[PDB]
């Protein structure tokens, strides 16, 4: 009854048997697809939840994007904050970065010196354990050691430590010694992470490393994961890009490597579900030998008869990826909200999930693509056949 | 010896009707793909447990006793107290140090421990993973230090040159003194292929007594336990027999995640791979719906020759099992040659992709091991046949309630 | 793997 | 026979007021920093030099300790004279004793007096000595085995004496004091 | 001398969504030794008696007792033990198995009956000499001729000496040489133990060879 | 009056991977008003001739020129517009579709040709009703009888018959009583607009009664 001749030859081929088992074996290619997309969304949402937990803890603090100059020291009078009009950033603040060593009254350690401004805001400010950000006075040379850094050194509130810059030093002829400076603590900070093991907050106005200027600008990135596209952009002259790949480059690369390994591990369900359409449509041509050969006698081109079996291999992929993404977004969202009998972790302290809106679309179009390439080969055997060399 | 349910059923599978030969290839490799990645998956996880017993457990002591900062005036009597405790094999003292190995324009944090070279080999195998043969003459006077492999490529040093490290200045008065950069030479390098290569160093116990300007005093007591799983009850028994409540811990809070997250894979990919065979069992359902239709005249002969409904049900159950046994056994024979020869396979893909997989800077080890066990092969064969029996039972039920009178008999 | 936990106990 | 050349004219000199320069070079062959200022070299134990324009480093000697004040970081420490190294070429021009007699095969080809040891423990391989006709040292440059060369040219030669009143340590008002003397 | 008791076997047949009764009061029985010559035409109920005498369908009009048990009152499992011992079926549309050999096609009820294995190997050879398939012992039925494939169905029905054989036109797919010899060996067991057989023919030429004569008008055989 | 310019046919059917000569010397010209009844034996070639001149396959030796176009020198896309306008095909082995109904089976040439949407409810309805299928409008072909299923393939043919109607054994499955009642209704269209039909049978009672008697005996088209 439909005016389109391509869709009227396959709408009555979906359900023909009156028994419930006869229609269950015809939709088996649909169930194999929607169980692979659901296994690809719900599992990868747990891996994205562990990735977002490592993003607010390791990439929340320890700032990623600095803009070092050609000689390292960047003059703020020549390169102001209104000249760095790069995309992705949202706030420009002066900062410095330099690896130093520690020398307390008990033992020695290593750390990363970070000079923050006492007037500007910082994400480490709510994590300060009874420390004020305005306590960093220029000329007093104060220091804010971490929780795990002061624990291994035995430094309490009111102890004098000794820092030393080994990279930038004045090469005096009376023995090659690095520049050292005595620092006094004012308090520690706790963040329940690995940041407070080596980070130390000093004043921005200090000449411990060199000079009076800064080394770069603190750039808060909106998406600190895709720093490869933000490093090859239009960069101004007299500046260089230094991302987080110098310190934590091999850490987050292992998280992306495990995501592709589990993503390839769960993609085998779609490949067998694509193999199910070749077996299902491979037997339909052998039994409908009197229906395909009678269509060519009614004045039908072989290009149009190929689309009759092409949609039948594509209708299971369209409604299979939509139902797989709909059920995949409800199981991951209601994983720990409904009932915790889905499997309790060793701690069970607010297990997070993450449903990316761009990850659902890229998964479902692959499931609609592998099912399309597994349809042209059964469709070619039903369109390139000879009507004179048929069964009758 | 074969019965009627098996011995007279393989002749029915020999059917040719055009492109049916393509169906026998896709349905074979469709169910053999999930078994071939399950044999090499469980054998690889057995290799990570095999390398954990010798490269992690045999090099790290289980006992970790941090006492009060009073430097162990009763350390001689404490060594014999934990030795008579059942469950602890041996014991050896150790002194915790913190230094920075530097050779110029590079800084690396190192963890130096002072152990006796004539006593460490009784409880753990430290010289069993050393590349160089210079593991002897470790006494006082020479002032040598052996380092790992992660600090060998970063510092760009060799075996024989003198390096400069940092020592903690011991002083009872709370003040600040000048640091001491003692010049020591490298007397060899070790290789553990893991995280204990760039943050591990060991010195003899006779050389550590002159650095803190003390006599006979240690800063920790290490031991070794026979039952490595009981890292909670056995540690509390040794802490009370020596002294009062001190900073006592074990390896279950530090290396507990290394023994973990490999049994999670034993539950994640097991439920993820039975869904692969579950989709692959749908090809068995599709080939038995056709098998009733084309051989519908052959069922009408059996209904007139005196066959019950239970005999016709048992025909199509073993008919789908013979098509599943050819695909399941074809995945086992292609899984042994990959599991036993995985080392030329993983190294071949890394030569054409550049970045080698499983880098030892953040992972467990560098290479990908494989320990094939014959117990896990039997667990898949029952699993691959139970999924094929549930998929072939429902087409076998439809082939028995058919009417032989409506068909031409 | 990717599940990092640094909860120590004294 | 030529070992008494530097042990004869360098005995009558006590002190001199002159200006010195500093120029270090790495293995690539380029300058990375500069240093100017003056110096005061006394014979027996005291030595004094200050950089003014490029670098700020204040250090004196009172006879037993070795002060080191840095106006860049506002810190002033003090250490001994034997706890540090002693193989530097700046110390041998002041001592002139039996410590300069271990091997010390000194040659003469004019004004150059470059020497080298055969069995040493330090990391210095050679250093040059430039003397004059009145008993002054003109160049005390040395090289380090990390491919780092140096040169210290001197100008404004002056002969005269100086009292020991300005050699006392006087810290600026508002600096910290360190005690590294063990 | 009565084998089965028939009383008002009124069956139906769906012909284009119309339940049309093809049989009306089929209350005629066979005789022990008397060859029933049922001259029924194709389309008037000839093939209906071949499926209703064995028990392939339900007539829902009466009950046929054979030796004390009705076929309609008994279950499907209770009707499977006597279909290979005292029943036989001979068709004309080549209702055999092409995937087997000619040695085991004549021993096909012997495999379902789970008899002695030493007796199945001896019974399959003594039945080939009666039909005439001495040379075609281990041969597939797909390569045989029209007359050779009809001889396999004669030995397939008579396996454990049945009392009556439901034969549906054994002659017609072969020549005239094997027409009388197929009925001579079938008639040889009538004088040994006293069995019988039911043959359905279309013409009256083969009707005078049988002893009894019961025509089929509209089910009344 | 000439419609099919049939030359000497030399179709060598590959029967068993060997090129043998089975269809040779086939040349006949038909026209409107007269109906040729070509008969023969089962296996002589009268069953495979329905696909040769019907446009389904060419023999690459005999080119028929129906509407001014060569059949052998033609592409596949230029041959799908002549089998639905001026060609009819009647079979005998119930070549229908079980997923459709009785009304949708006779409207399948109307849906492929892409005609007017408000025309298949009157043209296809009056074609299946004139044969005798009135109350079985929305009926599945699986529940029909042998005689009723043959009439659906009959009414599927005469939806657009200007000329060149090709049949293949209308009797056989059903009786010849009502088969003659469908031949007089089909023959009534020869005097309205002018058409003819080619019927292939094997018995002598269905060949010599319509217009003339013909016979094809292994290439010999005459001398019965
Ligand atoms: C050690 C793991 C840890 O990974 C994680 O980040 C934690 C994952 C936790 C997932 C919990 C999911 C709970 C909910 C499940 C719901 C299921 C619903 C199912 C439908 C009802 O690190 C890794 O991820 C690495 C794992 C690597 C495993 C081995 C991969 C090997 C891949 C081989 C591919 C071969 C392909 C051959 C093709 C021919
Ligand atoms: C976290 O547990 C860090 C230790 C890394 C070892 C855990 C193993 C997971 C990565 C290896 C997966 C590859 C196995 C290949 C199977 C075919």
């Amino acid at each position: 009854y439909q005016p389109v001749a391509l869709f009227i030859g396959l709408r009555y081929m979906r359900g023909r048997a009156a028994d419930r088992f006869g229609r269950f074996v015809s939709w088996l290619s649909t169930i194999g697809i929607t169980l692979g997309v659901m296994a690809l969304v719900t599992v990868l949402s747990v891996m994205n939840g562990f990735e977002r937990e490592l993003q607010n803890n390791i990439l929340g603090l320890m700032p990623q994007a600095i803009l070092s100059s050609e000689h390292g020291s960047l003059n703020p009078q020549q390169l102001p904050e209104t000249a760095v009009k790069l995309d992705g950033v949202n706030r420009v603040a002066p900062i410095t970065t330099g690896d130093v060593v520690l020398q307390s009254a008990r033992s020695v350690a290593v750390g990363v010196m970070l000079g923050i401004d006492p007037a500007q805001k910082d994400p480490l400010t709510p994590y300060l354990v009874n420390v004020k950000q305005t306590d960093l006075e220029p000329g007093k040379y104060n220091v804010i050691l971490g929780e795990q850094l002061a624990s291994q050194l035995g430094v309490n509130r009111g102890d004098q430590i000794r820092v030393m810059v080994p990279s930038a030093s004045q090469f005096t002829p009376m023995g090659r010694i690095p520049s050292q400076r005595l620092f006094n603590v004012i308090g520690t900070f706790a963040a329940n992470s690995e940041v407070d093991g080596y980070e130390m907050l000093v004043n921005i106005e200090d000449a411990s490393r060199l000079m009076g200027n800064i080394t770069g600008w603190r750039l808060w990135l909106d998406e600190p994961l895709k720093v490869d596209s933000l490093s090859q952009q239009k960069l101004p002259e007299g500046s260089k890009w230094q991302d987080w790949r110098d310190r934590k480059g091999e850490l987050f690369q292992a998280v992306r490597m495990e995501k592709n390994m589990m993503g390839l591990l769960l993609s085998l369900i779609v490949a067998v579900a694509a193999f199910n359409i070749i077996t299902s449509l491979g037997l339909m041509v052998m039994e409908k030998q009197g229906e395909v050969a009678i269509l060519q006698t009614q004045g039908l081109t072989p290009r149009q008869i190929m689309m009759v079996f092409m949609v039948q291999g594509a209708s299971a992929g369209i409604i299979g990826a939509i139902l797989g993404a709909a059920l995949g977004a409800l199981l991951a969202s209601q994983l720990n909200n409904l009932m915790p009998i889905i499997g309790v972790l060793l701690d069970g302290a607010a297990l997070p999930v993450a449903i990316e809106p761009l990850q659902v679309i890229v998964i479902a179009l692959v499931a609609m693509a592998i099912a399309l390439l597994s349809t042209l080969y059964p469709s070619w055997r039903a369109a390139a056949t000879q009507p004179a060399e048929a069964l009758r | 010896p074969l019965s009627l349910l098996i011995g007279l059923r393989f002749s029915r599978g020999r059917r040719r009707g055009g492109m049916v030969s393509l169906i026998s290839v896709i349905s074979t490799i469709g169910i053999a793909l999930g078994v071939a990645v399950l044999i090499v998956g469980l054998s690889a996880m057995n290799g990570f447990e095999r390398e954990l017993n010798n490269r992690i457990l045999a090099v790290v002591p289980h006992g970790e006793i941090e006492a009060v900062d009073q430097p162990w005036t009763n350390w001689q009597e404490a060594l014999d107290h934990v030795q008579k405790v059942p469950g602890i094999a041996a014991a050896a003292p150790y002194i915790n140090f913190t230094g920075l190995v530097e050779s110029g324009a590079n800084l690396r944090a190192i963890q130096v421990k002072g152990v006796n070279p004539q006593q460490e080999q009784r409880l753990s195998a430290l010289p069993s993973f050393v590349q160089g043969d210079a593991w002897r003459n470790f006494k006082a006077g020479e002032q040598q230090i052996i380092i790992g492999k992660g600090v060998a490529d970063a510092l760009k040093v060799k075996q024989g040159d003198w390096v400069s490290i940092m020592i903690p200045n011991s002083n009872p008065e709370h003040k600040l003194m000048q640091p001491k950069r003692v010049r020591l030479h490298v007397a060899g390098i070790l290789q553990l292929s893991g995280q204990l290569d760039h943050s591990f160093a060991m010195i003899p116990l006779a050389d550590a007594q002159q650095y803190l300007d003390m006599g006979s005093s240690v800063s920790g007591i290490a031991l070794k336990m026979t039952d490595v799983f009981n890292a909670n009850k056995l540690v509390r028994d040794a802490g009370e027999v020596t002294n009062s409540y001190v900073y006592i811990k074990s390896w279950i809070g530090t290396y507990g995640y290394m023994y973990r997250d490999i049994q999670m894979i034993r539950a994640i990919m097991y439920l993820a791979m039975v869904l692969v065979i579950g989709v692959a069992c749908f090809n068995i359902v599709s080939t038995l719906v056709m098998a009733v239709k084309d051989k519908s005249g052959d069922i009408a002969v059996l209904r007139t020759l005196g066959a019950k409904d239970g005999l016709i049900r048992a025909i199509f159950v073993w008919y789908g099992l013979l098509a599943g046994l050819f695909g399941s056994l074809c995945g086992v024979i292609i899984g042994v040659v990959v599991s036993l020869q995985l080392t030329p396979i993983i190294e071949w893909i890394e030569k054409l992709i550049g970045h080698q997989f499983l880098s030892s800077d953040i992972y467990f080890i560098d290479f990908l091991p494989s320990e094939l066990h014959w117990l896990d092969v039997f667990y898949v064969l029952v699993t691959a046949l139970l999924l094929s029996l549930l998929a072939s039972w429902y087409p076998a039920r439809r082939a028995s309630n058919i009417d032989p009178a409506r068909v031409l008999s | 793997c990717s599940s990092n936990a640094k909860i120590d106990q004294l | 026979d030529a070992a008494s050349d530097l042990k004869s004219r360098l005995d009558k000199v006590s002190s001199f007021h002159a200006s010195f320069t500093q120029k270090v070079t790495d293995g690539s062959g380029a300058a990375v920093q500069e240093g100017q200022g003056d110096l005061w070299v006394k014979r027996p134990n005291l030595f004094n030099w200050h950089m003014t324009q490029p670098d700020e480093s204040i250090l004196v000697s009172d006879g037993k300790t070795l002060w080191f004040y840095n106006p860049f970081v506002e810190q002033a420490t003090a250490t001994w004279l034997k706890d540090a190294t002693g193989n530097t070429p700046f110390m041998l021009i002041a001592r002139n004793q039996s410590s300069d007699w271990q091997q010390y095969n000194i040659k003469q080809n004019g004004d150059d007096f470059v020497l080298t040891p055969k069995a040493s423990n330090g990391n210095l391989k050679q250093f040059t000595i430039n003397v004059g006709r009145d008993g002054t040292i003109h160049q005390f440059s040395a090289v380090e085995q990390d491919d780092q060369r140096s040169s210290y040219q001197l100008k404004s030669q002056q002969n005269g004496a100086v009292d020991a009143a300005k050699f006392t340590f006087t810290p600026p008002q508002g600096v910290t004091v360190d005690d590294q003397r063990k | 001398k009565i084998l089965l008791q028939c009383d008002n076997l009124c069956k139906r047949y769906q012909e284009g969504s119309v339940q049309t009764d093809v049989l009306h009061n089929v209350s005629f029985s066979v005789g022990e030794g008397e060859m029933m010559a049922i001259v029924g035409s194709s389309g008037s109920g000839k093939s209906t008696l071949l499926h209703l005498l064995g028990g392939l369908d339900t007539p829902t009009s009466g009950d046929v007792i054979f030796n004390g048990q009705p076929m309609s009152k008994l279950s499907s499992a209770a009707k499977a033990e006597l279909r290979n011992q005292k029943l036989g079926f001979i068709y004309q549309f080549h209702h055999l198995l092409p995937d087997f050999t000619a040695l085991e096609n004549v021993a096909m009820p012997l495999l379902i009956g789970k008899k002695k294995p030493a007796e199945i190997n001896s019974r399959a050879l003594e039945m080939l000499k009666a039909v005439g398939l001495d040379h075609r012992a281990n041969h597939r039925p797909s390569e045989l001729s029209g007359g050779e494939r009809q001889r396999v169905a004669i030995a397939r029905a008579l396996v454990n000496n049945p009392r009556l054989v439901l034969a549906d036109e054994p002659t017609g797919n072969l020549d005239a040489r094997n027409a009388d010899s197929i009925f001579q060996l079938l008639g040889e067991l009538n004088r040994l133990q006293g069995t019988a057989f039911l043959v359905v023919t279309h013409d009256l030429q083969l009707a005078k060879r049988m002893s009894r004569q019961l025509e089929m008008r509209d089910g009344r055989l």
